[PDB]
RNA sequence: AAAAAUGUUC
RNA sequence: CCGAGGGUAGGGCCCGUGACUGGGGCGAAGUCGUAACAAGGUAGCUGUACCGGAAGGUGCGGCUGGAU
RNA sequence: UGGGAGAGGGUGGUGGAAUUCCCGGAGUAGCGGUGAAAUGCGCAGAUACCGGGAGGAACGCCGAUGGCGAAGGCAGCCACCUGGUCCACCCGUGACGCUGAGGCGCGAAAGCGUGGGGAGCAAACCGGAUUAGAUACCCGGGUAGUCCACGCCCUAAACG
RNA sequence: CGAUGUCGGCUCGUCGCAUCCUGGGGCUGAAGAAGGUCCCAAGGGUUGGGCUGUUCGCCCAUUAAAGCGGCACGCGAGCUG
RNA sequence: GAAUGCCGGCAUGAGUAACGAUAAAGAGGGUGAGAAUCCCUCUCGCCGUAAGCCCAAGGGUUCCUACGCAAUGGUCGUCAGCGUAGGGUUAGGCGGGACCUAAGGUGAAGCCGAAAGGCGUAGCCGAAGGGCAGCCGGUUAAUAUUCCGGCCCUUCCCGCAGGUGCGAUGGGGGGACGCUCUAGGCUAGGGGGACCGGAGCCAUGGACGAGCCCGGCCAGAAGCGCAGGGUGGGAGGUAGGCAAAUCCGCCUCCCAACAAGCUCUGCGUGGUGGGGAAGCCCGGGUGACAACCCCCCGAAGCCAGGGAGCCAAGAAAAGCCUCUAAGCACAACCUGCGGGAACCCGUACCGCAAACCGACACAGGUGGGCGGGUGCAAGAGCACUCAGGCGCGCGGGAGAACCCUCGCCAAGGAACUCUGCAAGUUGGCCCCGUAACUUCGGGAGAAGGGGUGCUCCCUGGGGUGAUGAGCCCCGGGGAGCCGCAGUGAACAGGCUCUGGCGACUGUUUACCAAAAACACAGCUCUCUGCGAACUCGUAAGAGGAGGUAUAGGGAGCGACGCUUGCCCGGUGCCGGAAGGUCAAGGGGAGGGGUGCAAGCCCCGAACCGAAGCCCCGGUGAACGGCGGCCGUAACUAUAACGGUCCUAAGGUAGCGAAAUUCCUUGUCGGGUAAGUUCCGACCUGCACGAAAAGCGUAACGACCGGAGCGCUGUCUCGGCGAGGGACCCGGUGAAAUUGAACUGGCCGUGAAGAUGCGGCCUACCCGUGGCAGGACGAAAAGACCCCGUGGAGCUUUACUGCAGCC
RNA sequence: GAGCUAGCCCUGGCCAGGGUGAAGCUGGGGUGAGACCCAGUGGAGGCCCGAACCGGUGGGGGAUGCAAACCCCUCGGAUGA
C-alpha cells in the first residue's frame, strides 16, 4: 500500500514511499549483521567495472538463510518482520526452538508469531521449506534453490514466485518469475508462498536525490558523449543513432541475444522467457 | 587559488620514499639510476 | 438465403 | 473627526468591437457518392470507441420502433 | 412464531465440454475459404486422427412463454457471509403511514488510471476479393479491448 | 602570410564636387507664387526619433536642407564588439 | 656579420613605469657617525566571528639574548623573520608508540601469470575512529596539563589480608553507532545590582551623590545533595552460539514492574590551594586582611549510550563483563591495603601567515576550536567598541589634462544602446491587502498600501521566584513632543504583462561558453535463469551481488497531461533440424614421380562435412522511409471528385514564416508617432511532425526574446566636488623594443602606401607635460587559405590486420 | 605522476538566524458505518529568505598584474544529488 505524498515540493507529488506496515521491529539482530563493504562498482583492480554506482546510504548486511534445510524438523517462531536495505523483500526473524535465530526473506501473508518448519514432512504452509518434489503441483513457491544444497537463487525479489507446473523424474518443472519454464531438481528446496511486499514495484522514486540514496549515480546517455566515448557519440546538434543502437563497447543493444549458445543448462530450460 | 604543491610528510614518504621505491621493479631501477649518477639523495628528504 | 449506383423544373 | 469628490493601485459583472477561426440557417434546377425509408438491396436504431472525402463503417453491449 | 421459492448479492474454492499453442506418435498433398475465388497456411510434412501438456474465457442438456432483483442486471458446481420476498397462525406494537426538491448510493456497454492477465473474439490497422470506386459488406491476419484487482467514468431504444 | 585586425556604431575630423540647402545666373510649355532644367559656386550648413548588428533601406515628426563620395569601403598602439 | 644562433658582458628605453591594497597620520623625548623609517611617551586612525586567541598540517631555529649593518628589506635603518655568538623545547596522566580495528595495503594457506610480476582466506600493517590515568595556580629572557606548590588519579611488579572453581587468542554480552526534531536539569558564557571591596576623582555651568570609576572569583579527593544515563530478580527444561559452559539464546513457572534497588557519569557542595582590578609610584610594587555576595539571561556544550518521528535503515575490533577448555586448584583470579616500578618520540617559534601553498616580506589559497559588549525582530548579519592586535617597509609637496573609486545635479526621463549595459529605484519588521492561472502545494514577499522615533498615563499574559518583590519575556489601549526625515547611521527585493526553450533542486567547458547543453525522477525497447548478462584482467581473480527477473546490464526518450499513424523492399536483429553456397577434415575414382621390384613419395574426382552468407518468415519507443503529373463544381477562384505513372509505403493527429521560412522586413491583425524585433493569425511547411518524440503544461530559471510602470548621468549634455594616481622634490629604480641614424611636408617616383629617391616647400639648438595619425609601430616564424606524396583526433558498407565472439 | 584535478572507498567535522507549516495525532463536527470537514498539536521538504561555507551571473577594474585567472560591486546554492 504505497504511501503518496502531498505536492508540497516539486518532487513530493510523485514520490511514493513504502508503507512499512508489515514491519514489527526496526533494528536488526546484532548477532546477524556484518558490515556491508561498499564497492562503488569497482573491482579489485580499482576500476569501475559497473558504471554509475556509489555514494548511497551506509548499510549493514543482514545474514539471510537460503539453506533452510540446515535445520530440518526444528520448528521456529516468526519473531519479527524487519527492513532490509540489501534486497527488495522484507526479511523475517525466526526464533528456532533450538534458541537459534536466523533471518529469512518474508513471504507474503507470513504473520509474526506463526510457526514455520522445513523438511519433507512439513505442512504445505506459508513459509515452510520442503524439497521441490514434496510440494504439490500447482503450488506457489519462492526462494527456490537451483541445484541441491547450493542456496535459494530464484524468486527472492519482492512479489516474485515460481510455480510448480509438473514433474519429470528427479526434476520438477518450474515457471520462474521471468515466465521461463525450467527443470529444477526435486531435491532443491523452495519455500511455499510468494515473496511479500508486492507493492515494491509501484514505488515512484520521485527525485534524483532518492536515486542517489540507493547508491545509483547519474546515467549518461551515449547520445550525449563524443566519438571517443560511445558509438552514439558526436554529431552536430542532436543526432539519431545512425547505426544499430549500440552499447559503449560496440555490441548491439536492441534484440541481440547474449546467453551462451552452448551453455550446459540449455538441456534444463524448457522454454525461454515470456513477453 | 589552491596550488599544486600541498606538502604532506606521510604522503611524501609513502609515494617517493625509499621503501616504496624498493617494493617495485621500477622504483628499484630509480634508486639504481640515482646511485649510479651519484645523487646525494636517492629519495626525497622528509622529516617524519 | 439479396451481384447492380443514380433520376431537371413548374 | 467625518466628508463631495479627485488621485494611485488592484479586482468583479456587462456591452461593443477584433486578424482569423468553428459550426449553424437559408438560398426553382452545381460537384461526389447513395446512408436512411421495401429485408432500401449488409434489418434499423442506440450509448460508447476507433477509423474514413463525405454520407457513414466497424467493434462492444442494448432496444424492436425488425422483414420472413 | 414456524415455514417456502428463487441465474438476488459478495468471497473463496472447484468440474466438464470446446477453441488455441506447445510436445510425442501416426500420416500424405493438400488445407482453409467463398457467390465463385484469392490472400493465407502446407513436402521446412500442413489438414485429418490418437496420447500428453499449458492457458484463458464462457457455462451445453436441464431451459421455459420459467425464476430473482429497485433498476442496471443476474445461469456449471460446492461452501461460507448477506439483501430482498412470499405464506400460515392471528401472538405483539398501536397510524409508527404514503410521496419525496436537495443529499447519498447503485448504475449494461464502451471508455480511462495503476497493476495483472491474454485462449477465443476483435474497433484500429494490414492484406485478398467485389466494385467505376469499396477508406464497407465477404475472406486471411491483427493491436487495444473483451477477463481479474482496485479506482475512475455515470451514458443508453438505462423501454412496459 | 618571421601578421597590413575584418563589418557596423562612437569619437575626431579633413578633402572632393558629379551641389542637398543657402548665394548668383541662362532657358522655360517662366502670369504671380511655386516648379522644371542647365550653368557658376565647396563659404557655411545638412535635425530628433521607431525597426533591424547592420551599412543601406523603410517609416514617424520636423527642416532651408535633411547631398553623394574620398581619406587602408578615414579613424580598434582612440573606444565599442 | 647575420642562423627570432649559443654563452657572456655591456648598452637602449630612463632617472622613465613602479616601490604591492586609500586603515592615517602628528609631535616630544631617547639612542647614534648618520634617523620620516629603531626605542619611549602623548595624540590620531584601523581590525574586533578579527586584522584577537588557542589547536592541527606544513615550515624547521625563524624562538630569547648580546654585539652588528656588506648584502637581504621594493626607501631609510641605529631596526629585523638579516650577519656573528651564547642560551632555550624538561611529561606515567597532553599527543603518538609499547592497545584496537576502518578503507586500503600486505599477506603463512591457496590460485594465476613468458620473466618482471597479478591475485588471495586468515593474520599483520594501517587513524583525525574506538580505547585510556591531571586539574588549578606559580615560575624563565626564552619551556611548562612537562619545572615548582596544592589537591588527585592510572597501570605494571612484589607482599599482606579477605573472598572465589581459578584459568583463553575460545563461547557469549557489551563496546555499537543514521537523519531530523527534541524534554528535564545543569554547566560554559553573559547582563544587572540601591549589596561587598577599592586607589581615588568633583573638572567647564551643575552634582559629595543610593555619584563616578574599578573589581566582586578559580581548582578541588571522600562524603553529601540535585539531575540523568545503564540494568529486571528467581526457578525448571534445553537438542542452538562448529569442544565445553553454571554464560548467552529458546520455552515454562513465581516474584518484581512509571518504581525501588544496584551501578556509572554530569553538576553543586566540599577539607584545601589559589587568584585578585582600577589608580598611583619606578615587567614590578602598592591597592589588599581586597571583596569575592544576590538576581537575571543561558548554550549548539554537559548528564547521554536521553526522548520522539522518519526511511535512505545508519563501521569494526580491542579494552571491559561473563561462560566454561585444556590446565591448575602450595596455584590462579577477584577485592582492599601497603611498598616498589613506570620506557622511546614530540614539546622552541610562525601557524588565515612576512616563518605554510603560490619564483617575492606576493591584495590569492589553507582544516578544527574560542570569538566579549551595545543597539538594530533574530544571527556568526550590520555599525561601534573590550581584551588583544594593527596603520599594511618609500616619503615630502603640489591641487593640470587624463584614469580609477566615489558624491551631487537644473529641465527632461531610455530620447543612451546590440540591450536600461551600467547606475538609479525597491529594500528590515508589523499590519491591511493581494489576480490570471493551477498539478489545488502554489503563483505569493504577487501587485499595492498603511505603520515605524521619543515622552507620559492606564492595563493584559509569560518565565523565574513563592503565589510576592526584583529581574527578565511577549504584548494591549489612551494622551503627547520634536525634526526635512524616526528600520533618521550601517546591513536588507525595483515591479508588472507576454513568448521561446528546459518540468522541477541539481551538473558542466579549473583559466573566454552555466546554456536551450549534461543530469534528473518517469516511459519504452532490449539483453540477462544465476558459475547471469555485462565490465576489468593474458590469466587468476574481481566488480555485477553476498543481488536473483518487483533483479541486474545496455539503449533511446526525459515531470506530468493528451498522444505517438502508414512502410519489413534494403540494413540491423530475432525465428526457421528443408534447399543452395561453404573451410579444415573425411573419402580416394583416377592419374603422376621413382625403383629390377616389394615399395616409398606427390597429385587427385564424385560423395560425407560447421558456422557464415544465400534463402523463407517476424520485427520500428530497431537503422530508417513516409510521391509525381493531368483534369474536374450553375462567375472567377479553388478542388470534396476522378485519370494515370511510380513506390516497400507515400507524412496521420497535432503543429506551422517556427531556436525550423530560401523568396522574407511574406500577408493580415495587435502593440508604437513610427515596430526588419515581438505577440496573434493565415498556410504553396525552399526544408514541422509524432520517444534523435509530437502538441500542451501549473511551478521553477543569474537562460533568450517583446512590452509597460517605477527610477535614473544611459542620454540630450555636460558641470562640480572627493580621494588613489598622473605632476614637482628627495630615495630606490624596471620592461618589452632596438641594423645604424645627423629620423620634416607636398606632388611624384619607386617591388604598386617613402624621414631615407626626384622636384619643390618648409625647417635655429635641446627638452617637459600631453594625443595617438604614421614609422605598412610592438607582440606571436598567420591559428584563415594553399602547399607537404608532413602530423594527429574522429568516421565508415575505404584497405588490411588484431581483440573479442560464432 | 591522483600532495592539482576527476570519481569512488573508509573515518571524522561543518551548516548563524529567521520563514513556510505535509503526514500523523487529538478534539469537535459528520454518517448505518464511512469518506471527509474543521480546530489544535505536530515539524515534514533535492521548501522559502539569508551569514559561515560552496559557488562564479552581469558589469567595472586589472592586462611588463597584488595575482600565469586577482580585486570591487553584483549575483546562484546554502538539510543537500
Ligand atoms: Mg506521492
Ligand atoms: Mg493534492
Ligand atoms: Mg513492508
Ligand atoms: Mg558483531
Ligand atoms: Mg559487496
Ligand atoms: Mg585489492
Ligand atoms: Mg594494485
Ligand atoms: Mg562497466
Ligand atoms: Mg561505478
Ligand atoms: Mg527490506
Ligand atoms: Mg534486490
Ligand atoms: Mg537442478
Ligand atoms: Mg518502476
Ligand atoms: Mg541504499
Ligand atoms: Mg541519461
Ligand atoms: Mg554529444
Ligand atoms: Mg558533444
Ligand atoms: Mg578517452
Ligand atoms: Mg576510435
Ligand atoms: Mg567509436
Ligand atoms: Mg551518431
Ligand atoms: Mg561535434
Ligand atoms: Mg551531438
Ligand atoms: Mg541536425
Ligand atoms: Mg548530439
Ligand atoms: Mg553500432
Ligand atoms: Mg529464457
Ligand atoms: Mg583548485
Ligand atoms: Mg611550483
Ligand atoms: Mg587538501
Ligand atoms: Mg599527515
Ligand atoms: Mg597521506
Ligand atoms: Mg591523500
Ligand atoms: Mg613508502
Ligand atoms: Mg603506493
Ligand atoms: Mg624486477
Ligand atoms: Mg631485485
Ligand atoms: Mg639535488
Ligand atoms: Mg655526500
Ligand atoms: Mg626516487
Ligand atoms: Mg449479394
Ligand atoms: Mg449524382
Ligand atoms: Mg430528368
Ligand atoms: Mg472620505
Ligand atoms: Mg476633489
Ligand atoms: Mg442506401
Ligand atoms: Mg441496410
Ligand atoms: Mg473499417
Ligand atoms: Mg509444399
Ligand atoms: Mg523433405
Ligand atoms: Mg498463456
Ligand atoms: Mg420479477
Ligand atoms: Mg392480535
Ligand atoms: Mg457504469
Ligand atoms: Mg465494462
Ligand atoms: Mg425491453
Ligand atoms: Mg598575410
Ligand atoms: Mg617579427
Ligand atoms: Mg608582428
Ligand atoms: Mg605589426
Ligand atoms: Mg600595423
Ligand atoms: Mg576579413
Ligand atoms: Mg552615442
Ligand atoms: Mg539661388
Ligand atoms: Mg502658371
Ligand atoms: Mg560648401
Ligand atoms: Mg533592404
Ligand atoms: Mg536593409
Ligand atoms: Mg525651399
Ligand atoms: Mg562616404
Ligand atoms: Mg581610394
Ligand atoms: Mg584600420
Ligand atoms: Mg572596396
Ligand atoms: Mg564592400
Ligand atoms: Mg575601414
Ligand atoms: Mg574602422
Ligand atoms: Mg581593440
Ligand atoms: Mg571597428
Ligand atoms: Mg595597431
Ligand atoms: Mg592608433
Ligand atoms: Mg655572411
Ligand atoms: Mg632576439
Ligand atoms: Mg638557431
Ligand atoms: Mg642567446
Ligand atoms: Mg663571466
Ligand atoms: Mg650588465
Ligand atoms: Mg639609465
Ligand atoms: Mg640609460
Ligand atoms: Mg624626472
Ligand atoms: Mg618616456
Ligand atoms: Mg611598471
Ligand atoms: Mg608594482
Ligand atoms: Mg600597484
Ligand atoms: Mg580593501
Ligand atoms: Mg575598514
Ligand atoms: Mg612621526
Ligand atoms: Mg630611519
Ligand atoms: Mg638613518
Ligand atoms: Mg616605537
Ligand atoms: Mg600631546
Ligand atoms: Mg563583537
Ligand atoms: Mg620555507
Ligand atoms: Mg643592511
Ligand atoms: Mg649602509
Ligand atoms: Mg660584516
Ligand atoms: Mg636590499
Ligand atoms: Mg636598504
Ligand atoms: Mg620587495
Ligand atoms: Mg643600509
Ligand atoms: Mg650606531
Ligand atoms: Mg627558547
Ligand atoms: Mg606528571
Ligand atoms: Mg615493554
Ligand atoms: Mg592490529
Ligand atoms: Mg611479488
Ligand atoms: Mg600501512
Ligand atoms: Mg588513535
Ligand atoms: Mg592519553
Ligand atoms: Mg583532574
Ligand atoms: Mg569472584
Ligand atoms: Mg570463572
Ligand atoms: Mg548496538
Ligand atoms: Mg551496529
Ligand atoms: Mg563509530
Ligand atoms: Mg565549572
Ligand atoms: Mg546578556
Ligand atoms: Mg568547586
Ligand atoms: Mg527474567
Ligand atoms: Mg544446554
Ligand atoms: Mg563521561
Ligand atoms: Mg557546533
Ligand atoms: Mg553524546
Ligand atoms: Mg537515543
Ligand atoms: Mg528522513
Ligand atoms: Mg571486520
Ligand atoms: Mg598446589
Ligand atoms: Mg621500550
Ligand atoms: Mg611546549
Ligand atoms: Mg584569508
Ligand atoms: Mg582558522
Ligand atoms: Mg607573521
Ligand atoms: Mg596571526
Ligand atoms: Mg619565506
Ligand atoms: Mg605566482
Ligand atoms: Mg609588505
Ligand atoms: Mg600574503
Ligand atoms: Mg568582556
Ligand atoms: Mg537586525
Ligand atoms: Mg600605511
Ligand atoms: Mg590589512
Ligand atoms: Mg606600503
Ligand atoms: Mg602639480
Ligand atoms: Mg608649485
Ligand atoms: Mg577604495
Ligand atoms: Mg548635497
Ligand atoms: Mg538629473
Ligand atoms: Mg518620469
Ligand atoms: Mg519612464
Ligand atoms: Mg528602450
Ligand atoms: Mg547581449
Ligand atoms: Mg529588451
Ligand atoms: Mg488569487
Ligand atoms: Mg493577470
Ligand atoms: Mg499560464
Ligand atoms: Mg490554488
Ligand atoms: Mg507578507
Ligand atoms: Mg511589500
Ligand atoms: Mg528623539
Ligand atoms: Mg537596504
Ligand atoms: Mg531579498
Ligand atoms: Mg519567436
Ligand atoms: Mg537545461
Ligand atoms: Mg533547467
Ligand atoms: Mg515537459
Ligand atoms: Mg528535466
Ligand atoms: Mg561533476
Ligand atoms: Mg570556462
Ligand atoms: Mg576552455
Ligand atoms: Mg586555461
Ligand atoms: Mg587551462
Ligand atoms: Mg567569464
Ligand atoms: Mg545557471
Ligand atoms: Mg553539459
Ligand atoms: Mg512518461
Ligand atoms: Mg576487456
Ligand atoms: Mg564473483
Ligand atoms: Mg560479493
Ligand atoms: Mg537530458
Ligand atoms: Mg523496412
Ligand atoms: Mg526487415
Ligand atoms: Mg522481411
Ligand atoms: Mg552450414
Ligand atoms: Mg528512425
Ligand atoms: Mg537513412
Ligand atoms: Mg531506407
Ligand atoms: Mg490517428
Ligand atoms: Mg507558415
Ligand atoms: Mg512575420
Ligand atoms: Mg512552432
Ligand atoms: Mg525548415
Ligand atoms: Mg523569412
Ligand atoms: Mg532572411
Ligand atoms: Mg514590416
Ligand atoms: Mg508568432
Ligand atoms: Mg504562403
Ligand atoms: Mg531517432
Ligand atoms: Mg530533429
Ligand atoms: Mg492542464
Ligand atoms: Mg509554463
Ligand atoms: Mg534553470
Ligand atoms: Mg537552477
Ligand atoms: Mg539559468
Ligand atoms: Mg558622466
Ligand atoms: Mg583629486
Ligand atoms: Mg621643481
Ligand atoms: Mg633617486
Ligand atoms: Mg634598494
Ligand atoms: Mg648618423
Ligand atoms: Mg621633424
Ligand atoms: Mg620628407
Ligand atoms: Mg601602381
Ligand atoms: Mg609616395
Ligand atoms: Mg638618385
Ligand atoms: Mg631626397
Ligand atoms: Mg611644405
Ligand atoms: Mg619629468
Ligand atoms: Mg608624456
Ligand atoms: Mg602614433
Ligand atoms: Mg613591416
Ligand atoms: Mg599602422
Ligand atoms: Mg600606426
Ligand atoms: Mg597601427
Ligand atoms: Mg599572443
Ligand atoms: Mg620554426
Ligand atoms: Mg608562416
Ligand atoms: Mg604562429
Ligand atoms: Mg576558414
Ligand atoms: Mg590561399
Ligand atoms: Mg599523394
Ligand atoms: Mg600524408
Ligand atoms: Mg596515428
Ligand atoms: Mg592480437
Ligand atoms: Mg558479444
Ligand atoms: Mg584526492
Ligand atoms: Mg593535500
Ligand atoms: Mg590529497
Ligand atoms: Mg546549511
Ligand atoms: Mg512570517
Ligand atoms: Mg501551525
Ligand atoms: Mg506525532
Ligand atoms: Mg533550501
Ligand atoms: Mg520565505
Ligand atoms: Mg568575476
Ligand atoms: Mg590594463
Ligand atoms: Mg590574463
Ligand atoms: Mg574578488
Ligand atoms: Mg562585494
Ligand atoms: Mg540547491
Ligand atoms: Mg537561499
Ligand atoms: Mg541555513
Amino acid at each position: 500500500a504505497v504511501k503518496k505524498f502531498k505536492p508540497y515540493t516539486p518532487s513530493r507529488r510523485f514520490m511514493t514511499v513504502a508503507d512499512f506496515s508489515e514491519i514489527t521491529k526496526t533494528e536488526p539482530e546484532k548477532s546477524l549483521v556484518k558490515p556491508l563493504k561498499k564497492t562503488g562498482g569497482r573491482n579489485n583492480q580499482g576500476r569501475i567495472t559497473v558504471r554509475f554506482r556509489g555514494g548511497g546510504h551506509k548499510r549493514l548486511y543482514r545474514i539471510i538463510d537460503f539453506k533452510r534445510w540446515d535445520k530440518v524438523g526444528i520448528p521456529a517462531k516468526v519473531a519479527a518482520i524487519e527492513y532490509d536495505p540489501n534486497r527488495s523483500a522484507r526479511i523475517a526473524l525466526l526464533h528456532y526452538v533450538d534458541g537459534e535465530k536466523r533471518y529469512i526473506i518474508a513471504p507474503d501473508g507470513l504473520q509474526v508469531g506463526q510457526q514455520v518448519v522445513a523438511g519433507p514432512d512439513a505442512p504445505i504452509q506459508v513459509g515452510n521449506a520442503l524439497p521441490l518434489r514434496f510440494i504439490p503441483v500447482g503450488t506457489v513457491v519462492h526462494a527456490v534453490e537451483l541445484e541441491p544444497k547450493k542456496g535459494a537463487k530464484l524468486a527472492r525479489a519482492a512479489g516474485t514466485s515460481a510455480q510448480i507446473q509438473g514433474r519429470e523424474g528427479d526434476y520438477v518443472i518450474l515457471r520462474l518469475p521471468s515466465g521461463e519454464l525450467r527443470k529444477v531438481h526435486g531435491e532443491c528446496y523452495a519455500t511455499v508462498g510468494a515473496v511479500g511486499n508486492a507493492d515494491h514495484k509501484n514505488i515512484v522514486l520521485g527525485k534524483a536525490g532518492r536515486s542517489r540514496w540507493l547508491g545509483r549515480r547519474p546515467h549518461v546517455r551515449g547520445a550525449a558523449m563524443n566519438p571517443v566515448d560511445h558509438p552514439h557519440g558526436g554529431g552536430e546538434g542532436r543526432a539519431p543513432r545512425g547505426r544499430p543502437p549500440a552499447s559503449p563497447w560496440g555490441w548491439q543493444t536492441k534484440g541481440l541475444k547474449t546467453r551462451k549458445r552452448r551453455k550446459p543448462s540449455s538441456r534444463f530450460i524448457i522454454a525461454r522467457r515470456k513477453k | 587559488m589552491k596550488r599544486t604543491w600541498q606538502p604532506n610528510r606521510r604522503k611524501r614518504a609513502k609515494t617517493h620514499g625509499f621503501r616504496a621505491r624498493m617494493r617495485t621493479p621500477g622504483g628499484r631501477k630509480v634508486l639504481k639510476r640515482r646511485r649510479q649518477k651519484g645523487r646525494w639523495r636517492l629519495t626525497p628528504a622528509v622529516r617524519k
